[PDB]
């Protein structure tokens, strides 16, 4: 299952669909509709379409209706009649969407064409979000996308993470179980494979390819710091050099300057960094300072 | 009105204020069901005989309403438990709080 | 004297017909961008 | 039962129907009708149709009537006279729909044509939703849709989830119990089967096909995180690499940097992640940071 | 009794009838009639018809009269003189319909033609609904519908739920006890049977057909979630795959990530899901997340 | 005078005003049954000794 988990097929991709709708059946937790004119305007549009023309000059003050935006993913090779999941998010001053029902909503693409029609019952968790829900199989595909799959004798596998070693390894793995010249790497992120002419032939070839297992090679040393959530993650290839670290309210347990032992593997790094007795908030600053000095032999990314 | 615990209390003090997110609340800040949101464009707020809350705005000859102020009626008003902070709760006596629009 | 032919100030055509757009490519994407400037 | 649970038949699909109606018989828990003019307008329309013309200038202040939207699904091969379930959702400032009765409601399609007529008694749960109910067999189909089923010698089975391996597996399964060239995969999501010419012949063929069992192949490794409900779900094909994790108020039980053991199967992953002693809210951030670093060898989806 | 409980006969269907009436004899629990002008207007109409012309300018403030809507079902092959049950629902600001009597009410069809006449005593339960009641044998059929039953040699049995396997099974069952070519399936929802020419002959044939028993075949795996009532129902064909589940305030009983054992039958699924110790409100989110991930091998419907 | 709830009250205050749909109402907005609709093109309203 390595090749499918590492790469993606060229032309097999997911698009994004968006639309506007109304959610009805709320228990008095909808829009105020005095500060969100589009809710009442679109309700009047729906009624006018259905055969009820409400007078232009009138005051409608609803409480069970909310104006929402619906987002979905158009899956690869989607055919009309299939169903997809949608996400429903409130748009103006609505308290909750607990037990609402999404009315008929056309999901447009980037090209402003309807690719799906959405309508269903929203499932809201019930510290849980109240203005956001999900409808499983809530939208039906109405339009299909032409594709070039099955045409030509080349298929590109696109690596999720760029690596010359991994690209070469996938090339050598495809060229071991599937013939001599069945794959050629084009760059650090693309492996071009030669496929038989046809549609089912390429499907069979890619089915074979996808479940093959490749031995993942060492992949860069990096320390990911998320300051907004206060988390630090170090992969296996992170090392350290011997150097001294000082920080506020931290001391040898006896001065404030603690020596960090050079470290070869990740267990040594973890032990050396835990010897400092540093909170992760302090550990982030320690890692940044060590990266500046040169003790930390890894790529420090702040996400 | 709605207590912070989530249970409903009943008051007769008629002093209300609009808080920073509309909502007519009591002087202690407790929200006054059935929820009344006042817009910022309001020039004058009128609470009617039957509890209709109408709001006048600029460039709109017709006053924009907001909601109905419903009163709770009990069958033994002597029986409510006085919580303290100008609030009464339904005891075993004065049960079945009957909501009604004022006037009927 | 008002019948003398004259050349207007804004010469040329005072309208432009929208040009039909390129045919989308068969890459499996909904977003299709014309020749980018 | 695998093929029916995995695929859908081309042309055998469900449509969405919508309509507007009135719910009567409520115990004073209907619309205020002073803030929802359409309720009284449509009640006057109904009376005028029935033979009662209420004066135009008059004040009607109802309490037992609510204006509702009715939604239903038009089932495949629906024939006139059959019954379907409908969902009734209040539209404006109605307190409840406890024991109301839905009056005659025409359910329109996308093409604004009446496909069903809805009328019945609403069932409301009784923390339960009060403005939303369901009527079983509450609508009767009045229009039928022409279809191309039974015409031609090709039928497409559309996979619910795109997979070249699964498409090839279904193709090989249909071509084992139903002849040599009875199925051909067209893409990652479509399997074209050759069916006899006729209507009952295709029904028999698809009845045979649908109950066949296919051996489901490994299907991608993915971690689904629902932040709105605070849930994390990992399938069997999720693995881990050895790396160090630090987060606020979490420590080895002795520093704040805890080593996560490489993990091959899902039990190892669960044990390694439970060794951190992390709340799911913290676990979501841990998983996101590990995906950024590269320890988590899975596809992280946020739903 | 399987065929009758699974299918319906073509042309044997129920219509919906609606009408407006007045309910009298209430103990001061009728309309206010100052906010519902149609009550007094229709009472004056009734009096004018009966021979009493109340002056146009006058104030009538009734308390024992309520304006109601009556709904009924027109049964198949209904003949004039037969009686049907009706449902009586209040229409404006009436407190109760406890012991009221429905006056003569003409029940119209969709075509605005009178098909029944309704009049009787309402039975109200007495947490019970007060503005809704039912009258058994409260309406008498006055019009009959022409039908094509008994004409032609084809009769369509329409399956309640679409299934190619079930359609084929009914076709084979009818063709076992009633001759070689007595039934042919037309689609996933229709079985066409050949009947003798005549009226009583078709009645006899359908009487034979209806009580036949068919062996119901596995029917899709689906999990129905009703968020408005907070209920989850899983049928027998629901399975699970081994995967890890994390949710708020749920832990192994010891981390927060609990492994759910792969499960083949429904008992295994129930045991695995009960091992999580999840409230149904949490179980709904768990099931949705597992459907997103892929552990849940069933069709998740939100009703 | 007709109250909003529909019951009839009685007043000796004779200060009446025309409402936005014609009609003579009390200063509080309550209608003065028996009802009186005043047309738009009215130049003068005359209430006589015999209530006409």
């Amino acid at each position: 299952e390595r090749i499918r988990d590492l790469t993606s097929v060229q032309g097999v991709r997911e698009n994004s669909l968006i639309g506007y709708g109304l959610v009805v059946g709320l228990d008095g937790t909808g829009d105020q509709t005095t500060q969100t004119p589009f809710t009442t305007q679109t309700l009047n549009n729906m009624l006018s379409q259905l055969g009820i023309t409400v007078p232009t000059g009138t005051n409608m003050q609803l409480k069970n209706v909310a104006a929402v935006m619906v987002t979905a993913s158009y899956p690869p090779f989607a055919r009309q009649g299939q169903t997809i999941d949608v996400v429903v998010s409130s748009m103006g001053n609505a308290k909750s969407l607990r037990g609402g029902t999404l009315l008929m909503t056309p999901l447009k693409g980037v090209d402003s064409q309807v690719y799906a029609l959405a309508q269903g019952n929203i499932l809201v968790g019930g510290v849980n979000q109240l203005n956001g829900g999900r409808i499983t199989n809530g939208a039906i595909i109405e339009r299909e996308l032409p594709t070039q799959f099955g045409a030509g004798n080349t298929i590109n596998l696109q690596l999720n993470d760029e690596d010359f070693t991994m690209a070469q390894q996938i090339t050598d793995a495809i060229n071991r179980a599937r013939g001599y010249g069945s794959a050629t790497a084009l760059d650090a992120r693309t492996v071009q494979v030669r496929v038989p002419s046809g549609n089912s032939s390429q499907v069979r070839f890619l089915a074979d390819i996808q479940n093959m297992e490749v031995n993942v090679t060492p992949q860069d040393a990096k320390v990911v710091i998320n300051s907004r959530t206060g988390s630090v993650v170090m992969n296996r290839e992170v090392t350290l050099d011997s150097c001294a670290v000082a920080q506020g309210n931290l001391s040898v347990t006896g001065g404030s300057l603690q020596s960090v032992r050079s470290s070869a593997n990740l267990n040594s790094v973890v032990r050396a960094l835990n010897a400092l007795g540093a909170t992760p908030m302090d550990l982030m600053s320690i890692l940044q300072s060590m990266q500046s000095a040169g003790c930390l032999r890894a790529k420090l990314e702040i996400i | 009105v709605m207590l912070p615990d989530g249970t409903s209390a009943y008051t007769r003090d008629g002093s209300f204020q609009v808080d920073q997110n509309g909502q007519l609340v009591t002087a202690g800040g407790f929200q006054v069901q059935p929820a009344i949101t006042i817009p910022a464009n309001a020039l004058s707020i009128t609470i009617g005989r039957d509890g209709v809350v109408s709001v006048t705005q600029q460039g709109q000859a017709a006053p924009v309403q907001v909601g109905q102020l419903n009163l709770t009626t009990f069958m033994n008003d002597t029986g409510l438990e006085s919580i303290g902070e100008n609030l009464y709760i339904e005891t075993q006596s004065s049960g079945a709080p009957n909501e009604s629009t004022p006037g009927l | 004297c008002a019948w003398i032919p004259a050349k207007p100030l804004v010469q040329g055509a005072t309208t432009a017909q929208p040009i039909p757009g390129p045919v989308p490519v068969a890459n499996g994407s909904i977003f299709q961008s014309a020749q980018p400037i």
